[PDB]
């Protein structure tokens, strides 16, 4: 309502931190466990900035897409774990670094609309990968495989480029082609 | 050797909630499918439709029923005067429209820009939504995927029952869907002409 949208926040941000927390300790990878410490310390710091301006209406909305961006990037490392193809695996955690980035970029940043354009455009591309991903794992199918790898490698490409120059066009439409013959792939093998 | 998409059933709105009836059972459908030949009396807003293989939604809206390519695919409808050809096919939006049935009313599009939206599911279940940006909307309480699946095609109402968008995809993780992606009512592009 008031500020029970902003406890909801906290309380949102500190399971996003212990599930970070989880996934930094399952892992027997040095790169999953930094990755996972960031999005760990990026949600304790959304916390910490919820509690200095607890009756703020303006910036806890940058907040909540951080939030959201960290809880987004968690399922993304959680099926990224769960992916056999070490090419995807490289991808998906690319992925996450490009969003850890987009994520720091918001909270120095927190009024810039290409800032917030940018995580907005990881964290749909992030949604996408995590359906693909576990496509690729349930399906266990090649197919599905290489094509949840070329929506993740085009993520990737696009959130590199958008770092270069902020204009640079999207890629939600080339994503959702994918998701659809995915999806196809999908059902042709329920047959 | 691809057949039409059927009407099977249908979900009345304009009663305080939703009303779902069956129309065709599963060889009325098949049968119809090949011919293109439904001759069956069409009414209220939203159609559950088939093809061999799944069901799903469509909504009428201004004079079109649309549902999602994904389920539709590049079908025509069976209808009283044989197979009708889609008027709108976008792939990208994951959208298609047919000329609304005869006898189909059509839900108008939202001017009131309510955050509380209602989704209608095949079974006329209503389950809340609050609207985040253009074409998602959050749940409130995650929900596993299989109350979800087969209602694409479906309508998302505002609280005094216009169309506010069609149901699309669930944004899901493990099975569990937090959020929902819909077509916005806005998207719903039309043309005066067709060649
Ligand atoms: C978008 C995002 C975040 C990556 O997530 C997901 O892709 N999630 C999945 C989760 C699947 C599990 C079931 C969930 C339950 C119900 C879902 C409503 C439903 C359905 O009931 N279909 S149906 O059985 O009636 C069927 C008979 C009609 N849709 C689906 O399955 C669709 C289909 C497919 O999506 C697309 O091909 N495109 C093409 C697009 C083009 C533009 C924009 C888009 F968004 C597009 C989405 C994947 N789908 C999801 O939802
Ligand atoms: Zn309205």
């Amino acid at each position: 309502s008031d500020e029970e949208e902003a406890r909801e926040l906290i309380e949102r941000a500190k399971e996003a931190a212990e599930r970070a927390q989880e996934a930094a300790e399952r892992t027997g990878d040095p790169r999953v466990r930094e990755l996972a410490r960031e999005l760990k310390r990026l949600a304790q710091e959304a916390a910490e900035e919820v509690k200095r301006d607890p009756s703020s209406s303006d910036v806890n909305e940058a907040l909540k897409l951080i939030v959201e961006a960290i809880e987004a990037a968690v399922d993304a490392l959680e099926a990224a774990e769960r992916t056999g193809d070490p090419e995807v695996r490289e991808l998906a955690r690319e992925l996450v670094r490009l969003a850890v980035e987009a994520a720091e970029e918001v909270q120095r940043n927190p009024s810039s609309s290409d800032v917030n354009e940018a995580l907005h455009s990881i964290v749909y591309a992030i949604e996408a990968a995590i359906f693909a991903l576990e496509a690729a794992e349930r399906t266990g199918d090649p197919e599905v495989r290489e094509l949840a790898r070329e929506l993740v490698r085009l993520a990737v490409e696009a959130a590199e480029e958008v770092q270069r120059n902020p204009s640079s066009r999207n890629v939600e439409h080339a994503l959702m082609r994918i998701v659809l013959a995915i999806y196809l792939a999908e059902e042709n093998l329920r047959e | 050797k691809k057949g039409s998409v059927v009407i099977v059933g249908r979900i009345n709105l304009s009663g305080d909630t939703a009303y779902a009836q069956q129309t065709r059972g599963e060889e009325g459908c098949q049968e119809t499918s090949q011919t293109g030949r439904d001759k069956n009396q069409v009414e209220g807003e939203v159609q559950i439709v088939s093809t061999a293989t799944q069901t799903f939604l469509a909504t009428s809206i201004n004079g079109v029923l649309w549902t999602v390519y994904h389920g539709a695919g590049t079908r025509t409808i069976a209808s009283p005067k044989g197979p009708v050809t889609q008027m709108y096919t976008n792939v990208d939006k994951d959208l298609v429209g047919w000329q609304a049935p005869q006898g189909s009313r059509s839900l108008t599009p939202c001017t009131c820009g309510s955050s509380d939206l209602y989704l209608v599911t095949r079974h006329a279940d209503v389950i809340p939504v609050r609207r985040r940006g253009d074409s998602r909307g959050s749940l409130l309480s995650p929900r596993p995927i299989s109350y979800l699946k087969g209602s694409a095609g479906g309508p998302l109402l505002c609280p005094a029952g216009h169309a506010v968008g069609i149901f699309r995809a669930a944004v899901s993780t493990r099975g569990v869907a937090k959020a929902v992606d819909f077509i916005p009512v806005e998207s719903l592009e039309t043309t005066m002409r067709s060649p």
